């Protein structure tokens, strides 16, 4: 098939930046028109890369004056420390300023089909921010791969709780 | 102007203060010239209104109030004292002559190329040039700074002034 | 594209206005409850 | 044969046609020149056999619409599981159920209405449940809040699968009609696949969840020492302690040594004396009986493998002499006309819901259900009321078949229209039975009313006076006493304790007492047979005179929702097959209003109440039925004057919202009469006399303000007469039994 | 308490009769040619204002007894 | 006789009776129950409720009556929300009249009323703020009214 897999040869996609191929074994692009899903893939992979760098950076010891970590999940020590602090509200609310205000119409631009649904502009880099064909697509696939690895990697950075009950660095300090 | 192809609204680029920004497409349905007039007027009266929060310092306290730097119940201090009704008489009896059509969306008097009425302009060094843009930036800045002074008076309540020096929550 | 026409119909804008003024009454009756003066 | 042909990309999914209201009807896409277009927009929103005669497009529309209905039901049950999770006192209710009154909904604190938050115990207040969700969760074995949250989120998950399923089955994969007229497969999967695997899998839940959990809660274990239903399947050892037949595994099942499964499954009947519910051994064994019995039942319809029946060769084979043709045509009626299927399924669905009510009051199947009497009342009453309305839906959609989808070529001399040949002899004998039962069901009440009012109580119909002891019901109830030794050989107790032995009490609350039926209960059963026969009169007159009466011999040429013909024939108001359904809704209100006024007052006199020291008895009214149901002043006084007193004095307390939904429902009931009595020949130029007052001030509305039409101007009188009339008894009933029970 | 309610229901009956023979007067007894622009013809002329304002004052009271009674009852 | 309500006896009888009656449920909970804090807030909302009705007139019933004469001592009772209200539905009525005399002269006035043109709607919603001296100046042009509209036989 056009897939590098069992068989479903180019159900709808293939020209998108999956450089190792078009994966799609379950019928989502069959009936979801794929642009919504591409925005969901890219937005989840961006926020997952911020998630995994958040977990690592919080495990490398930074607090102005707060509670010590011992984990970075399981709400009433970490997550529901800051909600009752009245602290994570605004860092959600500016995301509301990002999503409802300048992300929801952009998603509308990612419905009518004039978006290429990454692309909030945003290249503050000289000598390497090629907007064109080669480096833009081969770097968009790199954002995509490191973002997907951030998605599963953040799954593993969450679910080391039952036989861990500890950090990830202290998971490395035991086997 | 906003990069993700969100720039065919009902606006026009030759309008003063233009920088290409309406993601929630309020330019549609709301008469872009009247919205421009509302941004100009909110900017100017917000501009004066936060200028009052800079002239709460010792100058010009003529015998009537004696209670400076309150900014909260100061509204209660001058509603209670009276004559803020009379400053609505001052603004109301001016503004009838400012616009002369004086109704919000019905019959906006688009005559003089610009939301600026009669040229209240005795000094009159610029005309309606790109000085209008640096009126708009000094209007929007004086909107958000006005809000920051008031919410600084809300939760802290300490100082409109001395939050700038070394005072932090 | 034509969703905003559906959000301009009679019952939907009836709910987006009576919901709104309903919230004016309820949010104006949580902040100042028992208001028989003025 | 059986094959599934599915159109793909049927309808595009833009919001374009949402901007065209009334896109669907070419009779209604003209746009509103009048305001009657507004209401006809909603009266034609689901006339699917009026959009287009093409049954393929109709059948796609309905089959996709069912998923919208199931989507609203999964939003509803996910709502009940979340209000059970975050807002209810269910975790505290699980500790002591007979003391803590069940509450989920916790009223937001605005002006005054925070007083509706009833301090029902559990440390946390809120308005009291009467729907009985906590009893179904204790039966289902939900221990803590976590299963309520997770099952709520799975409820939203299935709601998403039903929205996506309905969108998927109207727009981008929608089937052909040949899929739909493949009905032996439809029965073949609903008897077996839906109900068979439903009852079988539910027997799985009860045996592997409820039997250990409601053995532990029957033993009185606090809801912290109870292990999860999780932990009963990692090892059989936690269940072999509870039920020692799990130690043998499935080996006695496959060797058919089913005597070994007497621990898990049995046939005991009766009630649990500790929880006041049915034995879940009996209930799990029961769902196994529905399991094997329905999986037997599903496989009698030949689909592809040439094994099974077809409905055609069944209905042809009953070629009886007094019908002539036999049932020839009914497989072509019921697979081409949807409205006839809706008539049958609403009749059997509604009568099933009535059966549900009668089987829930006397065999209370949930633990601690008969203890809290409001959940025992309102689950009789609610299922009785939808169980009513669905029968009028049968009487309507039978007529909607007879007006639209009747065709005499397929339907010639069969069992169907041979009724309509002698529909005078149908409706005339219903007329006679209605008069005979009205005299002998209500003339007895005017009799006892007069004889009690004339002083001569020696001439009444009481037990002391001329008695009317129900012979047959007492005899067969005496058979039901003699069941579990004689005929139900392997039983222990009877089918209920409404039949046989002495009462079952849980927490000094009478769960079920043997109901005594003497000479007043008799006459109320003749009320019920009477007002059932009147609805059968109006809903068979609505069907046999649906298509072509002898008054008006062209009704199919006029339609179903036509108002009338005219003042000719001396006046032919209210003559359509819809107008009989208009009448059968009022008689629905009558018939069920005296069903529940039999229920909630015989079982406040003969069953419910408390028990005191030495097993002594105390009812709520205190045996005050047979000396008082025989009259109407005893009925109205001793029931509607006396039981109202806890609804009426309910102000200043948490029962005052029923004191608002009591008066406001009297308002809506009384407000229907304005629509029922008057008509649009008044209101149209009353309104136009107001249109002068808008034309004077230039406030003429561009959609022209008509009055309502006639059929809307009586349909709304039904829908207020029933909303106000039903919500009166709603607020009266829940404010009565919450105030005591 | 019997005389009061007696003469009140008789009173309302007799008003309703006076208006009912009002309508019998305007149908089976009214001649708008001997009443050429007369006071009765003037009454039939502006009757839209009369019905608009009885409908107005009725609509004012019925939202302001039921408004105030449902307010006091809530 | 309407006593001033802050000193009437049956008024303060209702104060003791409702603070005590609602207070009876407050001893059903511990010192840190959420319901106990809720009834703290409710007791506060009863003492504020009875102090903020001080300048009313509760007679022998102990219930605060009102006066609708325009006595100017009872102006906050009736006439200030009277003029306030008449301003609000004069706003609403002038908005609706102005929008109907918009859609009366459009392409298709039927489709204008199902689907409200929220551009022109929210034009007239906000522009109808000063309806006394705008409706009055459109009355002086002889344009608020009409003449020779529809009528029956005579
Ligand atoms: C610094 C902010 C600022 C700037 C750049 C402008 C600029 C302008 N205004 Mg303007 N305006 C402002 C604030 C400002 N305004 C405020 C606060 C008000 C409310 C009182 C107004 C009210 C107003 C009216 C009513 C009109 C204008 C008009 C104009 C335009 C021509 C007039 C002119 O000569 O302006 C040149 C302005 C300056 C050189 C700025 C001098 C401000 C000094 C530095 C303030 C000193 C502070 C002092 C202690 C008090 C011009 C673009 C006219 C217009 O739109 O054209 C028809 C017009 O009719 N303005
Ligand atoms: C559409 C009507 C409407 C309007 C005008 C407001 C207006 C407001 N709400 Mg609000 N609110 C609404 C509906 C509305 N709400 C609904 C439907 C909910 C339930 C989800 C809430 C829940 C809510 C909360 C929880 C809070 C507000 C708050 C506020 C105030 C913040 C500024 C403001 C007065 C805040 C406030 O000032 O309350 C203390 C606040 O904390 N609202
Ligand atoms: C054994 C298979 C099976 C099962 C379980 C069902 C179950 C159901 N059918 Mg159904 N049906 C089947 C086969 C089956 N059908 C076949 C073969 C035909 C064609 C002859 C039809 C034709 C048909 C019609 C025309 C209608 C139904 C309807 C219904 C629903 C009745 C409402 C109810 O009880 O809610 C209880 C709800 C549940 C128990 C949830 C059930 C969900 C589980 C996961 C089973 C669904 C599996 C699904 C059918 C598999 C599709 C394959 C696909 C994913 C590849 C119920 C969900 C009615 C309805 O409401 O439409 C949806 C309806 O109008 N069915
Ligand atoms: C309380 C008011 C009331 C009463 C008494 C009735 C009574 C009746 N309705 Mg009914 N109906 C009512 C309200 C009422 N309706 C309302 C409000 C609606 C609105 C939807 C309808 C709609 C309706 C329909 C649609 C139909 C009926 C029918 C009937 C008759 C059923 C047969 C029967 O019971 O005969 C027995 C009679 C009685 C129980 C009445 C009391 C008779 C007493 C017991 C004996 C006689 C008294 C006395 C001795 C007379 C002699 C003395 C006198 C001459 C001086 C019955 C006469 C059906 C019909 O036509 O008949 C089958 C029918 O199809 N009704
Ligand atoms: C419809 C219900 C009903 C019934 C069953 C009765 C029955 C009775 N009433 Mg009565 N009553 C009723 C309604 C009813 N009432 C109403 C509605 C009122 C108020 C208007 C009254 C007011 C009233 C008074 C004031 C008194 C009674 C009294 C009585 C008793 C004697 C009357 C008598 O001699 O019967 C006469 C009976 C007949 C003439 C028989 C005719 C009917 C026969 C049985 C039909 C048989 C047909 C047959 C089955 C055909 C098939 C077979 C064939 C084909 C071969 C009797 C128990 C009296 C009493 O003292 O009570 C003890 C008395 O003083 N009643
Ligand atoms: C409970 C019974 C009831 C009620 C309330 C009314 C009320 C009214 N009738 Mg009436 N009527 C009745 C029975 C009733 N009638 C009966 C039995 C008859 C004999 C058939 C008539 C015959 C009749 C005639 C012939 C006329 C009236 C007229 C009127 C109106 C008088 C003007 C007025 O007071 O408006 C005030 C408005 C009200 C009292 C309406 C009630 C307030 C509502 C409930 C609030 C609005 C809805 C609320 C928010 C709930 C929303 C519901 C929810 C689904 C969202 C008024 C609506 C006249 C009319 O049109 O006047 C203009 C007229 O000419 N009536
Ligand atoms: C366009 C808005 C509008 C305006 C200005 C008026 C104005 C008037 N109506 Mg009214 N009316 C309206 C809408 C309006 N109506 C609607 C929508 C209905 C149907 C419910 C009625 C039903 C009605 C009746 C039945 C009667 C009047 C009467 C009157 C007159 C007396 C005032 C009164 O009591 O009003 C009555 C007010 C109501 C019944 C309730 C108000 C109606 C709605 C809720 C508010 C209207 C706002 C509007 C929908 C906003 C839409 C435009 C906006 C989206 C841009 C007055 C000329 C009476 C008359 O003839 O007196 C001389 C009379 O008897 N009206
Ligand atoms: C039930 C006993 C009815 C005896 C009818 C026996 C019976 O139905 O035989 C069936 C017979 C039809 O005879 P065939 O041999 O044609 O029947 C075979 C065909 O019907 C199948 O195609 O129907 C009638 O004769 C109709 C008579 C209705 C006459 C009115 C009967 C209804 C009155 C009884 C209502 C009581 C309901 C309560 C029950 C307690
Ligand atoms: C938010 C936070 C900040 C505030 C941050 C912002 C920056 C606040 C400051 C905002 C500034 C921009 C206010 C600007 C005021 C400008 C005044 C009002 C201009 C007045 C001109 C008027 C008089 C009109 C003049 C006509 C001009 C023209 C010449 C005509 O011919 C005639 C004539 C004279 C009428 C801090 C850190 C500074 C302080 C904190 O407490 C709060
Ligand atoms: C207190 C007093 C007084 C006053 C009073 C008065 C006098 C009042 C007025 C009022 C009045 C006294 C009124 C009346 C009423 C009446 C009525 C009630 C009428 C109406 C009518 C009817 C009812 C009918 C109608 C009609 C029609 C419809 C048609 C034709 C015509 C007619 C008219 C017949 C006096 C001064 C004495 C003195 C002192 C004391
Ligand atoms: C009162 C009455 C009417 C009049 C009912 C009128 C026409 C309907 C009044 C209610 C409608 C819904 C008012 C329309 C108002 C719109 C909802 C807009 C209002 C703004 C917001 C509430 C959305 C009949 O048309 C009628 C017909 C046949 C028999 C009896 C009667 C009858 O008794």
């Amino acid at each position: 098939p056009s897939m590098p897999f069992l068989k479903r040869p180019s159900k709808l996609d293939g020209s998108l930046p999956g450089g190792e191929g078009c994966f799609d074994p379950l019928g989502f692009t069959e009936v979801f028109s794929l642009e919504w899903l591409r925005e969901a893939e890219i937005k989840h992979c961006r926020v997952a890369m911020l998630a995994v760098l958040g977990v690592i950076a919080q495990e490398f010891g930074t607090f102005d004056f707060y509670n010590a970590k011992s984990k970075l999940q399981l709400s009433p020590d970490l997550h529901n420390q800051f909600v009752q602090n009245g602290a994570l509200q605004q860092i959600l609310l500016f995301v509301c300023a990002w999503e409802f205000i300048v992300g929801l119409p952009a998603l509308i631009e990612s419905v009518n089909g004039n978006r290429e649904p990454g692309y909030f502009g945003f290249d503050p880099l000289k000598l390497g921010g090629t907007v064109g064909s080669a480096q833009w697509k081969r770097m968009q696939a790199g954002e995509l791969r490191n973002g997907r690895l951030a998605m599963i990697a953040f799954g593993g950075f969450f679910h080391q709780q039952l036989l861990t009950k500890q950090g990830i660095i202290e998971q490395l300090a035991h086997f | 102007a906003l990069p993700f192809l969100s720039k065919p609204p009902n606006l026009s680029p030759d309008m003063p203060g233009y920088r290409g920004f309406d993601p929630l497409r309020f330019s549609d349905a709301f008469d872009v010239n009247w919205l421009q007039e509302g941004e100009i007027k909110n900017g100017r009266v917000a501009m004066l209104a936060c200028l009052h929060f800079f002239v709460t310092e010792f100058y010009q306290f003529p015998f009537f109030a004696g209670a400076p730097k309150l900014a909260g119940p100061a509204h209660d201090y001058f509603v209670k004292s009276g004559a803020m009704i009379q400053i609505l008489a001052f603004i109301g009896f001016l503004e009838f002559l400012l616009h002369r059509g004086k109704v919000l969306y019905s019959d906006m008097e688009w005559k003089g190329r610009k939301p600026g009425e009669l040229g209240f302009n005795p000094l009159n060094l610029p005309n309606d040039k790109a000085m209008r843009d640096r009126e708009v930036n000094n209007g929007r800045l004086a909107m958000l700074g006005f809000a920051g002074i008031i919410h600084g008076e809300f939760l802290n309540g300490k100082m409109p002034f001395e939050q700038i020096t070394n005072f932090q929550p | 594209m034509n969703l905003k026409k559906y959000l301009s119909t009679a019952p939907v804008v009836a709910t987006l206005w009576l919901f709104l003024t309903a919230g004016i009454l309820i949010e104006l009756n949580r902040f100042f409850p028992d208001s028989l003066f003025y | 044969q059986v094959k599934v042909v599915v159109d793909r990309d049927v309808v595009p999914t833009s919001f374009e046609k949402w901007a065209k209201p009334g896109h669907f009807s070419r009779s209604l896409a003209k746009g509103p020149k009048t305001t009657t277009w507004i209401w006809n927009l909603h009266a034609d929103a689901h006339d699917f056999d009026s959009h287009t005669s093409s049954l393929e497009e109709v059948s796609r529309k309905i089959f996709s619409a069912h998923f919208g209905q199931l989507a609203i039901i999964f939003i509803w049950l996910s709502g009940m599981y979340f209000h059970g999770a975050r807002f209810s006192n269910y975790v505290a209710w699980l500790s002591n159920p007979t003391g803590i009154k069940p509450s989920a909904q916790v009223v937001w604190p605005i002006v005054g209405q925070q007083i509706l938050n009833a301090d029902v115990g559990g440390g946390m207040q809120g308005i009291q449940i009467t729907s009985g969700l906590f009893q179904l969760w204790r039966a289902s074995g939900i221990v803590n809040e976590l299963q309520l949250y997770v099952t709520a989120l799975g409820g939203l998950g299935m709601a998403g699968l039903m929205i996506f399923a309905g969108w998927f089955h109207y727009h981008k994969a929608a089937p052909k009609l040949e899929w739909f007229q493949n009905v032996e497969s439809m029965l073949n999967h609903h008897l077996a696949g839906l109900l068979g695997l439903g009852s079988l899998s539910w027997a799985g839940h009860q045996i592997h969840v409820s039997l250990p959990i409601n053995k532990l809660l029957d033993a009185g274990v606090a809801p912290s020492s109870i292990p999860l239903p999780h932990e009963f399947i990692l090892n059989r050892n936690l269940m072999a302690e509870l039920y020692p037949s799990f130690q043998q595994g499935l080996v006695p099942f496959f060797t058919l040594n089913w005597k070994q499964y007497s621990d898990i499954l049995t046939f005991k009947g009766g009630l649990s004396p500790v929880t006041g519910g049915l034995w879940l051994t009996d209930v799990a064994h029961h769902h196994l009986a529905i399991a094997v019995l329905f999986l037997v039942a599903g496989h009698m319809y030949r689909t592809n493998w040439g094994i099974g029946h077809s409905i055609k060769q069944i209905l042809e084979a009953h070629k009886g002499p007094l019908t002539g043709e036999g049932h020839k045509g009914l497989y072509e009626i019921l697979t081409t006309s949807w409205h006839a299927n809706l008539a049958i399924n609403l009749a059997m669905l509604g009568s099933l819901s009535i059966i549900v009510a009668h089987h829930m009051y006397a065999m209370p199947p949930y633990p601690y259900l008969a203890t809290d009497y409001p959940t025992q009342l309102s689950l009789f009453t609610h299922h009785m009321w939808i169980g009513g309305f669905c029968i009028v839906g049968a009487g309507a959609h039978a007529a909607i078949y007879m007006v639209r989808d009747y065709s005499p070529t397929v339907n010639f001399n069969n069992v169907l229209d041979r009724m309509i040949r002698h529909r005078d002899a149908i409706i005339s004998h219903l007329n006679w039975v209605c008069i005979f039962l009205g005299m002998h069901s209500f003339g007895l009440y005017i009799h006892n009313d007069t004889m009690r009012a004339l002083g001569r109580a020696q001439d009444m119909f009481s037990d002391t006076a001329i008695q009317l002891q129900p012979v047959f019901a007492q005899w067969i109830q005496q058979i039901h006493t003699l069941a579990p030794g004689n005929t139900a050989v392997n039983a222990l107790a009877t089918a209920s304790y409404a039949f046989g032995a002495d009462t079952v009490t849980v927490g000094s609350k009478i769960a079920m007492m043997p109901i005594k039926l003497g000479t007043a209960d008799f006459m109320v059963h003749h009320i019920h047979a009477f007002t059932i026969h009147v609805t059968t009169l109006i809903l068979l007159k609505g069907v046999l005179y649906a298509r072509n009466s002898r008054l008006i011999p062209d009704k199919a040429n006029l339609g179903f929702r036509f108002p009338c013909d005219g003042p000719g024939r001396g006046g032919t108001c209210q003559v359509s097959a819809w107008d009989h359904v208009f009448l059968g809704l009022f008689w629905m209100y009558n018939a069920l209003s005296i069903v529940i006024f039999h229920f909630s007052w015989k079982m406040q006199s003969d069953v419910w109440g408390t028990v005191t020291s030495n097993g002594a008895i105390s009812h709520i009214t205190g045996g005050n039925f047979a000396q008082s149901a025989i009259t109407i002043n005893g009925w109205l006084r001793d029931f509607l004057w006396a039981q109202a007193s806890q609804v009426i004095q309910s102000y200043g307390s948490s029962l005052s919202a029923y004191g608002l939904m009591f008066l406001g429902a009297h308002f809506v009931w009384a407000f229907s009469l304005m629509f029922l009595f008057s008509g649009r020949g008044y209101w149209q130029e009353l309104i136009e006399s107001i249109v002068w007052a808008h034309n004077k001030l230039k406030v003429a509305p561009a959609i022209a303000p008509r009055a309502l039409s006639i059929t809307q101007g009586r349909a709304v009188g039904v829908a207020h007469y029933l909303l106000g009339g039903i919500a009166t008894t709603w607020a009266f009933f829940l404010a009565r039994i919450i105030a005591v029970g | 308490s019997a005389l009061y309610t007696h003469h009140q229901y008789i009173a309302g009956l007799l008003i309703v009769g006076a208006f009912a023979h009002g309508a019998i007067f305007f149908i089976r007894d009214y001649d708008p040619e001997q009443n050429q622009d007369n006071v009765l013809a003037r009454m039939l002329a502006h009757k839209e204002a009369v019905i608009s304002h009885l409908s107005w004052v009725s609509l004012f009271l019925g939202f302001h007894t039921l408004g105030l009674y449902v307010h006091n009852d809530v | 006789v309407l006593t001033p309500c802050q000193q009437s006896e049956a008024f303060h009888k209702r104060e003791i009776n409702e603070v005590r009656t609602l207070e009876n449920r407050q001893a059903n909970y511990e010192a840190n129950s959420p319901s106990y804090l809720a009834l703290q807030s409710q007791i506060d909302q009863v003492h504020k409720r009875f102090d903020k009705y001080g300048t009313l007139l509760c007679g022998q019933d102990g219930l605060p009556h009102l006066i609708t004469d325009g006595d100017w001592r009872h102006a906050r009772e009736f006439t200030i929300p009277a003029l306030l209200f008449l301003y609000i539905t004069g706003w609403i009525g002038w908005v609706g009249r102005s929008y109907l005399k918009y859609t009366k002269e459009t392409k298709n006035p039927t489709e204008q009323e199902i689907i409200l043109d929220v551009p022109m709607a929210l034009k007239y919603m906000l522009s109808g703020f000063l309806w006394p001296l705008s409706a009055w100046q459109e009355y002086r042009s002889g344009q608020l009214l009409a003449k020779e509209d529809e009528i029956t036989v005579s």
